């Protein structure tokens, strides 16, 4: 209903900051370089340029790095050498293969609604914002960017009726299935898992089954800034240990919170999921920006 | 109304104003401290006019003049749709600036043939090495000056790559675009 | 007998301006006074100045700012344009300070709010008045402060600078006196400084009856701060009449200092309780009259005169509001300055198998001024530039997108940076459509920077 709407009023361009970088990569720069200037600019994701196409063919994030270390990686003992020989444009053309998988962007006057739409249509975290007239590329929209700011208006219209209504009550996020790892399970192994299963992060829980840590798509960049890349047999454990002293813990909520809770817990920590759990801290589901954004639209 | 000045700066005690519009009759003229002025609601058209100065029948230097069959000697004005649009009256006086611009250039690949001017300290304030609060969203900037926008900022070359930046104005927004080219 | 324009019978000169003569005129039935500038059209083209007049008249008619002096309507001539403006019965603040002597701290305080909130609305609307002093602050009959003379000022375009020296030097900042390049939004405010230091004591902080003196004391930056003037306000001028235009005071810096802001009204700056009540906002009104089709003049009039529910009021109040929300999330939209790290925040890269790259401007060379030209004609003549030369040091360069079929354009400018070293510096230039403008421009500068060396 009301949430609606107002996706359909506002143009993409009020989402994006007043001033902001961004990182193109030309295609024929060596993909190994890319990951590292990702880590030093600070950025997860950038635009891919083809300067014999004179075109933007899509977009680089951390999920390619994942897809290249669960591929090539072979022992602790022996370089990944396809890491370091391949250019982004010979990675894409094993990577991409059959799948057309064309560049998928949105133009700064379209809707907030069409780009929702475009993220859960082609299943993707990044929406690259071009601007027609010019062809530049401006902004790379995100689920947490789009949430943040419906966030910013919900104290502007009338609250709908199931902002009030539980987790439980609405059936949002996914309660079976739910991909997971071991304390000790290597990063290998979570490689692998995001592969086969596409989700944005493994909860990771003790023998008994509870929460005890979040390995997300985003700490494997770690091991580019670390350049421990090259040693994937450590677990996901000793590849989080970096982050103990600022990490307070896993954000979670039960079921029978309120769905204006839960958005205000995500917006508040801006992070794309929650872990549902019971009394017991043991994991009944996921709740992602994803499902939620997915259900304000529905 | 269609006003058309008639304006005398050369001083004089008393100046009249005579034309084809009041019959070559004198019209009093208001004095400021050297102006002679009268504004006449006149259409549009030549219009050929007079000045008359202390007792002498006298020519404005400032306006072209035409001479009868009869030997008499006046300047004419012409009074334009285009003069009574503020907009209209700049696009043809444009027009008249480009016209004499001609008389006084394309694209070449000829040289050239007094030191260079000093540098501004604004394009030494390098968006890109100031750092940001730690707690926001590691791709925002903070606002930049107008005077930076569009002007190139680099890196130096490292194995084999050069990085190039530029801020650029999108509407009221600001995008500052890093590319990474292989050398 | 009478000079009439437009129902205004003309009166005496009140004063001639940087560019053009202002008489009063007296609307012939109700005696309503106005203040007419006339520009002489002959003038306006033998100085080939037809395109600032237009954009002057342009951005003056939707200037609306109760401190400055509004322009009501152009009329046209064969010979002449008149300017009917507001005229306000005051006179200069200069004659005001003069026959006080010193103004006292809260009316002083107020003057100084109204026209910094006058300056801040400018440069806002990417206009800088250049002339700033008062002798172009004009009172009305309730002592309040208008700018006036616009005459020298000019617009401030992405990228560039401004050079012209003019104006009074008393007002005029270490950096125009010298003859360098200046952004221009630091130049109005190194006047302010002058100004406020004019109302708080009777006289000028720089002062001399020798120019090249004068001109060496402003330089300098050294001026005299009386001990009847508080610590506050003896910080307030320090900062504006700084010497580096990097360490001078900013409007944002003014509008926090502690004596600015004591009894400060809420209607003269735009993040402020009542500015949004009160002072018009030329992009949403612009906004509005896209969505209905409807004039400018249509969509202020039911604000002013109209009754709240209009449609045409009820869509600009509704923009004003959702600005609102967004401008009161600044985090949100702008970074902050140098608390729990945001989630993505990156770790530094680790050495290799880590030193933080410093990013310049443009490329840096020693070679002599004409020797660095000549490599540079020479490295665009082997890849096929086409350019021109707007002088020695400053080229229009473009090149033909063989892929896109477009042409994109560069402007490349010679500096002195150092003391015998110098800089060049790229720009672009812009004048559906594959490819992208910013990619063209950094392929154009990356093929001329290998070239060099
Ligand atoms: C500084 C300057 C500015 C503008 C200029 O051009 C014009 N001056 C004008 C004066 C008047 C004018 C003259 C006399 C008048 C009135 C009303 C009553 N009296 C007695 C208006 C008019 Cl109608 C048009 C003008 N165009 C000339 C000069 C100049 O160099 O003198
Ligand atoms: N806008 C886009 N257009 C085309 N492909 C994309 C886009 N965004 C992401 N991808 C692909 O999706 C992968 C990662 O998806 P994500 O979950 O968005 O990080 C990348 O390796 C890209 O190949
Ligand atoms: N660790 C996980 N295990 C199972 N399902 C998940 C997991 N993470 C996310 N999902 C679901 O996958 C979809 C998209 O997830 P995300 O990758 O968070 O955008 C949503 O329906 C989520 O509920
Ligand atoms: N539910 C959560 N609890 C604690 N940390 C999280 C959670 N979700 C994401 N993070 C962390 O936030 C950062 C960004 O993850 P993402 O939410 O995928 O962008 C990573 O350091 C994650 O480990």
């Amino acid at each position: 209903s009301v949430y609606t709407s107002f996706m359909k009023s506002h143009r993409c361009y009020d989402l994006i900051p007043t001033s902001s970088k961004l990182v193109v990569f030309d295609t024929s720069l060596q993909v190994k370089k890319a990951f590292f200037a990702l880590v030093t600019n600070g950025v997860r994701a950038a635009p891919l340029w083809d300067s014999k196409k004179q075109s933007f063919v899509g977009m680089l994030t951390i999920t390619d790095f994942i897809n290249i270390l669960h591929r090539y990686y072979k022992s602790a003992l022996v370089q990944i050498y396809e890491l370091e020989e391949h250019k982004i444009e010979t990675w894409r053309e094993v990577y991409l293969q059959d799948s057309f998988k064309p560049l998928v962007c949105i133009s700064p006057n379209a809707s907030l609604f069409d780009a929702v739409s475009s993220l859960i249509r082609n299943k993707i975290h990044r929406l690259p914002v071009i601007d027609p007239e010019s062809g530049n590329t401006l902004y790379i929209l995100t689920h947490k960017r789009i949430l943040k700011f419906l966030k910013l208006f919900i104290t502007e219209f009338p609250k709908p009726e199931f902002m009030s209504k539980s987790l439980e009550e609405l059936q949002i996020g996914t309660y079976a299935n739910i991909a997971m790892v071991r304390t000790t399970t290597p990063v290998y192994v979570a490689l692998g898992i995001f592969v086969q299963h596409r989700v944005s992060a493994l909860p990771v829980v003790d023998e008994k089954g509870r929460v005890v840590d979040i390995y997300s798509k985003f700490d494997v960049i770690n091991l580019a800034a670390e350049k421990t890349y090259n040693n994937l047999d450590v677990s996901v454990t000793k590849a989080l240990q970096h982050r103990s002293h600022y990490f307070e813990g896993v954000l979670k909520c039960y079921l029978h919170e309120t769905l204006e809770t839960i958005i205000n817990r995500l917006v508040e920590a801006e992070v794309h999921r929650l872990v549902v759990v019971d009394e017991n801290d043991v994991v009944k589901g996921i709740v992602s920006l994803s499902d939620i954004l997915q259900a304000l639209v529905l | 109304a269609r006003p058309t000045v008639f304006r005398w700066t050369g001083g004089g005690k008393e100046v009249y104003l005579s034309g084809s519009f009041n019959n070559w009759s004198k019209l009093p003229l208001t004095r400021s401290h050297n102006n002679f002025v009268a504004i006449l609601d006149l259409p549009e058209g030549e219009h050929q006019y007079k000045f008359f100065v202390d007792g002498q029948w006298t020519h404005d230097p400032s306006e072209p003049i035409v001479t009868s069959q009869l030997g008499t000697v006046n300047n004419i004005i012409q009074v334009k749709k285009t003069d009574f649009e503020v907009f209209d009256a700049l696009m043809v006086d444009s027009q008249k600036c480009s016209d004499v611009s001609e008389l006084s250039g394309p694209y070449h690949q000829e040289p050239y043939v007094r030191a260079p001017p000093i540098l501004p300290p604004h394009l030494l304030q390098v968006i890109l090495n100031k750092d940001t609060g730690i707690s926001c969203d590691p791709a925002l900037l903070p606002e930049p000056n107008h005077v930076m926008l569009n002007h190139l900022y680099a890196l130096s070359i490292k194995d084999g790559v050069m990085v190039l930046s530029a801020t650029h104005r999108y509407k009221k927004k600001y995008v500052t675009t890093l590319l990474y080219k292989p050398i | 007998g009478r000079v009439k324009i437009g129902h205004y019978v003309l009166g005496d000169t009140l004063g001639v301006g940087t560019f053009g003569k202002v008489k009063i005129g007296e609307h012939q039935l109700t005696g309503h006074k106005v203040a007419v500038k006339i520009l002489n059209r002959q003038k306006i083209r033998s100085l080939d100045v037809v395109g600032k007049i237009k954009r002057e008249i342009q951005n003056l008619k939707l200037f609306r700012h109760p401190h400055i002096i509004k322009l009501y309507q152009v009329i046209s001539t064969p010979t002449d344009f008149f300017m009917v403006m507001e005229y306000v019965s005051g006179g200069e603040l200069f004659d005001y300070i003069c026959k006080h002597g010193r103004v006292e701290e809260m009316e002083a305080r107020r003057l100084f709010q109204q026209i910094l909130s006058a300056v801040d609305y400018c440069h806002r609307h990417m206009v800088v008045h250049r002339d700033l002093k008062p002798e172009n602050v004009l009172l009305d009959a309730h002592m309040n402060a208008k700018i006036a003379d616009f005459g020298l000022s000019n617009m401030m375009s992405d990228g560039e600078f401004l050079r012209t020296s003019c104006g009074s030097p008393n007002y005029a900042a270490p950096e125009v006196i010298s003859g360098r390049l200046y952004a221009g939004p630091e130049v109005d405010i190194w006047s302010c400084g002058v100004i406020l230091y004019a109302l708080l004591c009777g006289t000028l902080p720089f002062d001399d009856e020798h120019v090249p003196t004068l001109f060496k004391k402003i330089r300098g930056g050294v001026f005299y701060i009386p001990e009847y003037l508080n610590r506050s306000v003896a910080t307030l001028l320090m900062h504006m009449l700084q010497v580096d235009p990097l360490k001078r005071a900013t409007i944002k810096d003014i509008r926090e200092h502690e004596w600015f802001k004591q009894d400060l009204p809420s209607y003269l700056f735009p993040e402020d309780p009542s500015y949004d009540a009160n002072v018009i906002d030329d992009e949403a009104v612009k906004e509005v009259c896209e969505k209905f089709e409807c004039t400018e003049s249509e969509v202020m009039n039911s604000l002013y005169s109209g009754d709240p529910q209009d449609q045409l009021a009820v869509a600009y109040h509704l923009i004003i509001d959702n600005r609102r929300i967004m401008n009161q999330a600044s985090e949100f939209y702008l970074a902050s300055s140098p608390l729990k790290p945001h989630p993505e925040r990156m770790p530094p890269l680790i050495a290799d198998s880590v030193k933080k790259a410093k990013w310049h401007l443009g490329i840096r060379s020693q070679s002599k001024p004409y020797d660095i030209m000549a490599e540079v004609y020479r490295a665009m003549k082997q890849l096929d530039f086409e350019w021109k030369v707007v002088n020695a040091y400053h080229l229009r360069v473009r090149r033909k997108n063989p892929v896109t079929g477009n042409y994109v354009k560069m402007s490349l400018q010679l500096y002195l940076v150092d003391n015998r070293s110098y800089l060049l510096d790229f720009k672009s230039i812009d004048d559906p459509r594959l490819g992208s403008h910013t990619m063209d421009f950094f392929e154009m500068c990356a093929s001329l920077i290998t070239t060099l060396a």
